[PDB]
C-alpha cells in the first residue's frame, strides 16, 4: 500500500518464503521415525512457522519486494492505514515501561538520600523501601507532571557545580 | 481597558490601560519589551487597515459579479486585459508592477521616515473626526476592533478558499443551503479524520 | 474513621482535616497520587466531573435498555446507537463533533478558569449580567446557584449526605461503563443480556467460563 | 542478524525509510506513490516548472538505473 | 518591450526614489563633492543607477521569455 | 572606501534579540573573529568540509562529466 | 409586591417592592445583583412588548384567513412573492433583510445609546397615558403581565407546532372539538409512551 509496499497477504514473496521455510524442516523430519522425540520437535516448529506466517498476514503488515515484513513509523500513515501495532503503540507501550524504571529509581535515591550513609543504601538495597517504590510507580507519569508543575522536579543552578569557565 | 479576552484572568502589567483594543490578550508576552510593544501597536493597526480595504474589495468584486479575489490576477497568466467595475484597464503586469512600486516605494519611505506615527491626522483626516480626545479614544477602538475582525476575515477567505476552491460569497451561500452538510468539518482537509 | 481496607495505614495527606472534608474520604490512594494538596485539589474536581458524566451515560444506557427488554422502548443497544442515530440524522457525524467541541470547550473553559481562580467567572460586565450568578460557592465543583434550580444545596443539616450519595453512586456508574465496555468485549451482548445470560445459570454463565477473562484456568 | 541465523528473515526489524521516500516522492520520484509537488502532474510546482528543467529532471529521478535519487528501503 | 526605454525608465525610477524617498534612510543608515542640494553624490547615482539596470534588464529577460 | 556599504562590526552589534534570550547577542563578535587567526581558520575548515561532502554527494548523482557515470571506479 | 408566586415563600430581598411585576420569583438569585437586575428588568419589557405584537400578528393573520405565522415566510424560501393582507408586496428576502437590519440598527442603536430608559414618553407616550404616576404604576404592572402571559403565549404556539405541526386558531379547534380526545397528552410528543 504506503511506499510501493504490498500486504503480506497478498506477496507472491511471502508465500514462497513460507513454502521454502517448510520445507527445509520437512527434508529433515524424514530421517526420523514417526514417534521419534526428533520428528515431534520438527512437527512443533513447523505449526509454528505456520501460524507465524499467518498471524503476521492477518495483522496486515506490509511486505517489500523481499516478501519479508516491513514497519511504518510514521504516525499519521500508521493510524489512517492500520498500522499502528507496529511502531507507535509499541512506543507508548516501552515510554511507560522505561519511565517508570527511572521514576522509582530517582524516588530511591532521594529518600536514600536523606539516610546517615547513602552510599551503603546504594550498595546494599533497602529491599522493603525498594519494593514499596516499585509498586508506586505505575503513577508515575501523572507524579511527574505534578513534580514539573510544582518547579520540585528540578535543580536549581546555584545548587548545582560547574568548572571555571 | 476595553475589556477581558479570558474572563476572570490578570491582564499582562506591560499592556497599558490607555493601549487601543487592550482586552489583555498577550498569553505568548511577544509584547513584554516596551520598544516590541510600540512596533506592535503600529503593525498591527496597519495591518487592519489594510485588511479592511482588503476584505472590503475582495467582497466588492464578487457581490458586483467581476469573479472572486482569488480569479481576479488571471488574467495575465491568462494572456487577457485588465478590467475594473467592467471597464477594460489599459496597462500590463509590468506597467503596472512598476506603478505600484514606484507609488508604494513612496509613500511606505514618506511613512517610515515619520517613525511610529500611527495617527498621522491632517491631511489624512480630512473631515476633522479625530480632532478632539473624547471622540478619540472610541473611534481608535472601532477602528483597531474592525481591523482585528478583517484580518480574522481575510484568513478565512484564503483557508476556506484552499480547502474548497470557492469564494467568500459562494461558500456563505453553501452554508446557508446545507448549514450541517456544508462547513469546514464536511470539507474533507480541515479535519482529515472527520 | 472508615477505611477501604480495615486494619491497613490510612495515608497521611488523606487524614489531614482538609481532606477528610472530602466526600467519600475511605483514606484510599494506595499509589500516593494525591500525597500534594494542589494535585488532591485537581484529582477531586477530576473525580466529580467523572462521577456525574458516568452517572448520565450509565443512566443513559441501563435504563433505556431495561425499558426496551420490556418493549416501552426500542432503543438500540449502546455499541451500536451511533450508527442508527447518524443514520438518519440532518448532519454527519464530524460536523455534530465539531459542534460539540466548540461548545463544550466553552463551558470547560470556563469550569477550567473557575479552578484555577474560584469566582473569577462573576468578573462584573463578563456575561451580559448572568456573570452574577456563574459565580459558583465555598466549595469548588459544587457551583450551585443556576446548577442548582431546586436549591437542595441549601440545607447545611443535608449537604454532606447529598454529596456522599453523590460520590459513592458516582463511583459505581464509573466501574458500571468499564463493566458494560469489558462485557460486550468478553460476550458480544448488551448489559441488560448478560444479566439475564447469568441469572438463568449463575453457576455454569460468568466472567470465568467466558473463554477470555481468565485464559489460564 | 539472530532471526537470519535462526532461519526466519520474516521476523527481522525492517523499518521502512518513509521520511526519506516522501522527499524522493516531492523531488519527483512516483515508485512509492506518494502523490504531491513534482510527482503530483495536477500540482502547481509541477506545472510552473513544465516548460523549464522538471521534463529532464523527471525523467532522469524516475530512471532507476543512474545514482538520481536511488530507491531507498529498510 | 523597447529595450531602450525599458531600461531608461527603471534607471531614472530608482534614481528618483533613491533621491527623493530612500536618501535620509540611506543617510542615517550610513551613520566625492556634490553640488547637489542634497548631497547626492556620483557613488549613489553608482549605486541607484545600477538597481535600475539590473531591474530593467531582468523585465526585458523575462519578457523575451515570452511569459 | 566611497561612502557606501556596510560596517560588519555595526551588522553583528545589531543583531540581539530583544527579549535578552541571547544575552548581548553578537556584541563583542567582530573583534573576536577579526583577531582569532584560529577562529577564522575554523570556519574555513567547516565550510570547506561540508562543501567538500557535498561535492561528493552532489557528483555522484549528478555526474558533471561526459562518460564518468560509465567509470564506475572513477 | 403584585402578589406572591409561591403561597407561603418569602420574596428575595434583592426585589424592590416598587419593581413592576414583583411576585418575588427569583429562585435561581439572577437579579440578586443590582446591576444584573437592571439589564433584566430593561430586557424582560423589551421581550414582554416584541410578544405582545408577535402573538397579535399570529393570531390575526390565521384569523384573516392569511395562513399561520410558521408558513409565513416559505413565500421567499420558494418561488413565491411576498403578501401583506392579501396585497402583494415587491420585494426579495435579501431587499427584506437589508432594509431590516439598517432599520433595526438604527432604532435600536438609538435605543440603547440612550442607556437602559424602559419608559421613555412623547413620542413613544401620545394620548398622555403615564403622565401621572399613581396611573403609571398600575399601567405598568399590566404592561409587564400582558407581556409576560404573551411571552408564555408564543413558546406555547411554538411548542403546540413543534408537536402538532398546526396553527395555533387550527389548534384551539381542534382541542374545542375533542378536549380529552385533543391535548398534549394526546400528541405523542409531550408525554412520552402511551
Ligand atoms: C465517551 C464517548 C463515546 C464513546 C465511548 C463512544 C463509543 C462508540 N461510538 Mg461514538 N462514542 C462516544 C462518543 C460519540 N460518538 C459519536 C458518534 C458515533 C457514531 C456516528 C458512531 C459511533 C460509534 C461508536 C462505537 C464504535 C467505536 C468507534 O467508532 O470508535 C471510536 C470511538 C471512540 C474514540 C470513543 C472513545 C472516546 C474516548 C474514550 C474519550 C476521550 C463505540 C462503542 C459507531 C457505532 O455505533 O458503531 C455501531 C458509530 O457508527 N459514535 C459522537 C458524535 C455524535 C460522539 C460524541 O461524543
Ligand atoms: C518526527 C518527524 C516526522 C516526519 C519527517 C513526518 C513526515 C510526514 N508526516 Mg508526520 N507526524 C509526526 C512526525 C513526522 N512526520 C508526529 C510526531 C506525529 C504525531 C502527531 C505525526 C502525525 C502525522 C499526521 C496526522 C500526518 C502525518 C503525515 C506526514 C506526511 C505528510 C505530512 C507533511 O505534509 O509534512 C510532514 C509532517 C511533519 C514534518 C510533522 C507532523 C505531520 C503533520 C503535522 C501532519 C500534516 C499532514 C498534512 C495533512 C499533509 C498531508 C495531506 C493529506 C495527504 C492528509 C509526511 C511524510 C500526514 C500523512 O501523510 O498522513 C497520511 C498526516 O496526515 N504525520
Ligand atoms: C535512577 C536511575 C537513573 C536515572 C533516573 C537516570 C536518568 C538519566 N540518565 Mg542515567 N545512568 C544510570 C542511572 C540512571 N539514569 C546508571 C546506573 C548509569 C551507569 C551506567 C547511568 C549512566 C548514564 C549515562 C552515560 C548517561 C545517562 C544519561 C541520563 C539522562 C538521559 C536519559 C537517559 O536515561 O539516558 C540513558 C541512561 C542509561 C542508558 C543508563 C541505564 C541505567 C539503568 C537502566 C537504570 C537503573 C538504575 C538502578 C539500577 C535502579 C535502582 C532502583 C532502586 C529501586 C534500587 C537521564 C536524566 C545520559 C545523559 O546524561 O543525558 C543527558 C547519559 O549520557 N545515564
Ligand atoms: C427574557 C425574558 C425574561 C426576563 C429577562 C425576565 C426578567 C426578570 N423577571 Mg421574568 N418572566 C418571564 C420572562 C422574563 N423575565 C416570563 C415569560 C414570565 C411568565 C412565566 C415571567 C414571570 C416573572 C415573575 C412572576 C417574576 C419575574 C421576575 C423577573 C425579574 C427578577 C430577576 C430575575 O428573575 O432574574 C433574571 C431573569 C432572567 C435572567 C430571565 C432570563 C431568561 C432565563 C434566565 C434564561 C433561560 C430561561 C429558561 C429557558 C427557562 C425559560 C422557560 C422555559 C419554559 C423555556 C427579572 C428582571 C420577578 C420580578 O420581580 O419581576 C419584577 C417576578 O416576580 N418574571
Ligand atoms: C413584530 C410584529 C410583527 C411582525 C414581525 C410581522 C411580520 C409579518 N406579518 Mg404581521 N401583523 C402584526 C405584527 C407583525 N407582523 C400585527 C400586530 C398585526 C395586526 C394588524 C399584523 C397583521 C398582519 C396581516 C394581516 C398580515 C401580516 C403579514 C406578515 C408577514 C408579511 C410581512 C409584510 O409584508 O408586512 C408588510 C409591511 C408593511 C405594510 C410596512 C408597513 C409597516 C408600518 C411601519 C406600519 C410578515 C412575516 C401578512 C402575512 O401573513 O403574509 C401572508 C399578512 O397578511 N401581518
Ligand atoms: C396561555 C398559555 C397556553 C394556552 C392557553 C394553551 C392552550 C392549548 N394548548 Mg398549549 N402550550 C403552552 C401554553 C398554552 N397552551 C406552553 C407554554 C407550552 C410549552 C410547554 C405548550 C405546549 C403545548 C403542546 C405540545 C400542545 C398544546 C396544546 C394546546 C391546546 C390543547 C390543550 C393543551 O394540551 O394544552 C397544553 C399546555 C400546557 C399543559 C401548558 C390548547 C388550545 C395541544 C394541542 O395542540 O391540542 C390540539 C398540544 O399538543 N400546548
Ligand atoms: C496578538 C497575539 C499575542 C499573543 O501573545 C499570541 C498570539 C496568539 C500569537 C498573537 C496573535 C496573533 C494573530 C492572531 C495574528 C493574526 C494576524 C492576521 C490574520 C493578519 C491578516 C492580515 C491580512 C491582511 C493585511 C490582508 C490584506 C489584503 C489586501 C491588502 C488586499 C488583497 C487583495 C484584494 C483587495 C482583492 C484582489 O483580487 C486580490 C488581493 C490583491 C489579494
Ligand atoms: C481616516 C479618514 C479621514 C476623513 O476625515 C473621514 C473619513 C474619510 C471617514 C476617514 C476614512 C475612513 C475609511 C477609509 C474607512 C474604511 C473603512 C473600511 C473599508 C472598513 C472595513 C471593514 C471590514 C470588515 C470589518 C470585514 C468583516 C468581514 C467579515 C466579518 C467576513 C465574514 C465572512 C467570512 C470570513 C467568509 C464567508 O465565506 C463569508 C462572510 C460571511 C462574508
Ligand atoms: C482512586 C485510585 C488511587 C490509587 O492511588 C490508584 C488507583 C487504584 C489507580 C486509583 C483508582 C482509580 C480507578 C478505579 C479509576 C476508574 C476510573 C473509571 C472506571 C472511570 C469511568 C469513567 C466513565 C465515564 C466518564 C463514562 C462516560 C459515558 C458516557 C458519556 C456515555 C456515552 C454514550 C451513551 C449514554 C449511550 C450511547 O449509545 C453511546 C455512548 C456515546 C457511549
Ligand atoms: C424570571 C426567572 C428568574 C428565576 O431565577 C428562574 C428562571 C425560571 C430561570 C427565570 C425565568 C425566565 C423565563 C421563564 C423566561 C420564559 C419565557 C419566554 C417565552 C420568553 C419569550 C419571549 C418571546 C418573544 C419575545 C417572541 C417574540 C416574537 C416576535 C417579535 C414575532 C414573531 C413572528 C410574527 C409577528 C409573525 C411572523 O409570521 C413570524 C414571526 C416573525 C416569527
Ligand atoms: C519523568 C521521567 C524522567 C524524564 C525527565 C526529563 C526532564 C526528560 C526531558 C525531556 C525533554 C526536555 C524533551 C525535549 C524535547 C522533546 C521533544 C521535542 C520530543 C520529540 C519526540 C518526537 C518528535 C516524536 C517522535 C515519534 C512519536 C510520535 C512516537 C513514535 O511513533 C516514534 C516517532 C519518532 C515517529 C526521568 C527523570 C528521566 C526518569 C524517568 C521518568
Ligand atoms: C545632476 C542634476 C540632474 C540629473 C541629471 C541626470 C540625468 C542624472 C542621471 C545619471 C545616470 C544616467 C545614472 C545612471 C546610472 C546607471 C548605472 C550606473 C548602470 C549600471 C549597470 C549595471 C551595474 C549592470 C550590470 C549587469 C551587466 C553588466 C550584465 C547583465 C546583468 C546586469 C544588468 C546586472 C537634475 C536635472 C535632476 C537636477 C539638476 C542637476
Amino acid at each position: 500500500d504506503i511506499a510501493g509496499l504490498t500486504p503480506c497477504s497478498e506477496s507472491k514473496a511471502y508465500a514462497k518464503l513460507e513454502k521454502k521455510e517448510l520445507k527445509t524442516l520437512e527434508k529433515r523430519l524424514k530421517q526420523y521415525e514417526a514417534d521419534s522425540a526428533p520428528a515431534v520437535a520438527l512437527k512443533a516448529t513447523m505449526e509454528r512457522t505456520k501460524a507465524r506466517f499467518a498471524n503476521y498476514a492477518k495483522a496486515g503488515l506490509l511486505c517489500g519486494n523481499d516478501g519479508l515484513p516491513h514497519l511504518i513509523a510514521d504516525p499519521g500513515l500508521a493510524l489512517k492505514y492500520g498500522h499502528a501495532g507496529e511502531v507507535f503503540i509499541p512506543t507508548f507501550g516501552f515510554l511507560y515501561v522505561a519511565g517508570y524504571i527511572g521514576y522509582v529509581g530517582r524516588q530511591y535515591l532521594i529518600a536514600v538520600k536523606g539516610e546517615a550513609k547513602p552510599t551503603d543504601k546504594e550498595i546494599i538495597i533497602d529491599v522493603p523501601l525498594a519494593t514499596k517504590l516499585a509498586w508506586q510507580g505505575a503513577g508515575w507519569p501523572l507524579a511527574a507532571v505534578q513534580e514539573l508543575q510544582r518547579g520540585t522536579l528540578l535543580e536549581k543552578e546555584e545548587n548545582i557545580t560547574v568548572s571555571p569557565r | 481597558k476595553a475589556g477581558n479576552w479570558l474572563p476572570g484572568s490578570d491582564a499582562p502589567a506591560w499592556l497599558p490601560d490607555d493601549l487601543p483594543g487592550n482586552y489583555g490578550f498577550d498569553p505568548l508576552s511577544l509584547g513584554k519589551e516596551p520598544a516590541s510593544l510600540k512596533r506592535f501597536t503600529e503593525s498591527e493597526v496597519i495591518h487592519g487597515r489594510w485588511a479592511m480595504l482588503g476584505v472590503a474589495g475582495s467582497l466588492a468584486v464578487e457581490l458586483l459579479g467581476y469573479g472572486n479575489w482569488y480569479d481576479a490576477p488571471l488574467w495575465a497568466v491568462n494572456g487577457g486585459k485588465a478590467t475594473w467595475f467592467g471597464i477594460e484597464v489599459p496597462f500590463d503586469l509590468n506597467a503596472l508592477l512598476a506603478f505600484e512600486f514606484v507609488a508604494m516605494a513612496a509613500a511606505e519611505g514618506q511613512r517610515g521616515d515619520a517613525g511610529g506615527v500611527v495617527y498621522p491626522g491632517g491631511a489624512f483626516d480630512p473631515l476633522g473626526f479625530a480632532k478632539d480626545s473624547s471622540k478619540s479614544g472610541e473611534l481608535k477602538l472601532k477602528e483597531i476592533k474592525n481591523g482585528r475582525l478583517a484580518m480574522v476575515a481575510f484568513l478565512g477567505f484564503v483557508a476556506q478558499h484552499a480547502a474548497t476552491g470557492k469564494g467568500p460569497i459562494a461558500a456563505l451561500g453553501e452554508h446557508l443551503a446545507n448549514p450541517w452538510g456544508a462547513n469546514f468539518a464536511t470539507n474533507g482537509i480541515s479535519v482529515p479524520f472527520f | 474513621r472508615q477505611s477501604w481496607l480495615p486494619g491497613s495505614q490510612i495515608p497521611a495527606h488523606l487524614d489531614t482535616p482538609a481532606a477528610q472534608a472530602l466526600a467519600g474520604n475511605f483514606g484510599f490512594d494506595p499509589l500516593g497520587l494525591g500525597k500534594d494538596p494542589v494535585a488532591l485539589r485537581w484529582y477531586q474536581q477530576a473525580e466529580l466531573i467523572h462521577c456525574r458524566t458516568a452517572m448520565a451515560g450509565v443512566a443513559g444506557i441501563l435504563i433505556p435498555g431495561l425499558l426496551t427488554k420490556a418493549g416501552a422502548l426500542n432503543v438500540p443497544e449502546w455499541y451500536d446507537a451511533g450508527k442508527v442515530a447518524i443514520e438518519n440524522s440532518f448532519a454527519p457525524w464530524g460536523s455534530l463533533l465539531a459542534v460539540q467541541l466548540f461548545l463544550c470547550g466553552f463551558v470547560e473553559a470556563k469550569r477550567w478558569q473557575d479552578i484555577r481562580k474560584p469566582g473569577s467567572q462573576g468578573e462584573p460586565g463578563s456575561f451580559l449580567g448572568f456573570e452574577a450568578s456563574l459565580k459558583g460557592t465555598s466549595e469548588l465543583g459544587y457551583p450551585g446557584g443556576p446548577f442548582d434550580p431546586l436549591g437542595l444545596s441549601k440545607e447545611a443539616d443535608k449537604w454532606a449526605d447529598w454529596k456522599l450519595k453523590e460520590v459513592k453512586n458516582g463511583r459505581l456508574a464509573m466501574l458500571a461503563f468499564l463493566g458494560f465496555v469489558a462485557q460486550k468485549y468478553a460476550t458480544g451482548a448488551g448489559p441488560v443480556d448478560n444479566l439475564a445470560a447469568h441469572l438463568k445459570d449463575p453457576w455454569h454463565v460468568n466472567y470465568a467460563t467466558n473463554g477470555v477473562s481468565l485464559p489460564f484456568l | 542478524d539472530v532471526m537470519q541465523a535462526f532461519g526466519t528473515p520474516e521476523k527481522q526489524i525492517l523499518i521502512e525509510p518513509v521520511f526519506a521516500q516522501w522527499i524522493q516522492a516531492a523531488h519527483g520520484k512516483a515508485l512509492y506513490g506518494f502523490d504531491f509537488l513534482l510527482s503530483s502532474k495536477t500540482s502547481a510546482a509541477f506545472a510552473n516548472g513544465q516548460s523549464l528543467w522538471l521534463p529532464g529532471w523527471l525523467d532522469a529521478i524516475n530512471n532507476n538505473q543512474n545514482s538520481l535519487f536511488l530507491t531507498i528501503g529498510p | 518591450l523597447d529595450p531602450q526605454i525599458v531600461i531608461s525608465g527603471s534607471t531614472a525610477a530608482f534614481l528618483a526614489i533613491g533621491r527623493f524617498v530612500f536618501l535620509g534612510y540611506q543617510r542615517r543608515e550610513a551613520n566625492f563633492a556634490t553640488n547637489d542640494p542634497a548631497g547626492f553624490n556620483i557613488i549613489d547615482v553608482a549605486g541607484w543607477g545600477a538597481l535600475g539596470h539590473a531591474v530593467g534588464f531582468a523585465v526585458l529577460a523575462i519578457n523575451s521569455l515570452q511569459g | 572606501n566611497f561612502g557606501i556599504g556596510h560596517r560588519m562590526q555595526a551588522i553583528l552589534e545589531a543583531h540581539t534579540p530583544p527579549s535578552g534570550s541571547l544575552g548581548a547577542g553578537h556584541k563583542g563578535l567582530f573583534d573576536t573573529v577579526n583577531n582569532s587567526l584560529h577562529f577564522q581558520l575554523g570556519l574555513a575548515l567547516a565550510s570547506v568540509g561540508t562543501i567538500t561532502s557535498l561535492v561528493a554527494q552532489h557528483m555522484y548523482s549528478l555526474p558533471p562529466y561526459a562518460f564518468q557515470a560509465i567509470d564506475f571506479t572513477t
